[PDB]
């Protein structure tokens, strides 16, 4: 070392990243024939 | 109903048993291979509902009148 400071440091970093991507299709085609 | 049941893929289900209840219909599935049978509950022809119980995406299916009304042929093709 050369040159510095004496001291502290305090570092406290939070990431929380969340996605959700939901994608649902449907078709149906339901009949009837009674009597 | 007393119908052919087969709760897993079966392209010829001849599995009938006296799961006699008088006056209920059976179902038939065909969903491609993936054919279905079962000792189904009458009040019921939704496809949503034979969708998830079979786990099936693209089936056809009858909710054929009474009893063995559901051997595996009656779905053509």
């Amino acid at each position: 070392i050369t040159s510095g400071s004496m001291g502290g440091i305090y570092e406290y970093i939070l990431v929380i990243d969340k996605a959700k991507m939901e994608s649902l299709g449907i078709t149906s085609r339901d009949i009837t024939t009674c009597f | 109903l007393q119908c052919y049941n087969c709760p897993n893929p079966t392209a010829d289900c001849k599995t009938a048993v006296n799961c006699s209840s008088d006056f209920d219909a059976c179902l038939i599935t065909k969903a491609g291979l993936q054919v279905y049978n079962k000792c189904w509950k009458f009040e019921h022809c939704n496809f949503n509902d034979v969708t998830t119980r079979l786990r099936e995406n693209e089936l056809t299916y009858y909710c054929c009148k009474k009893d063995l009304c559901n051997f595996n042929e009656q779905l053509e093709n």
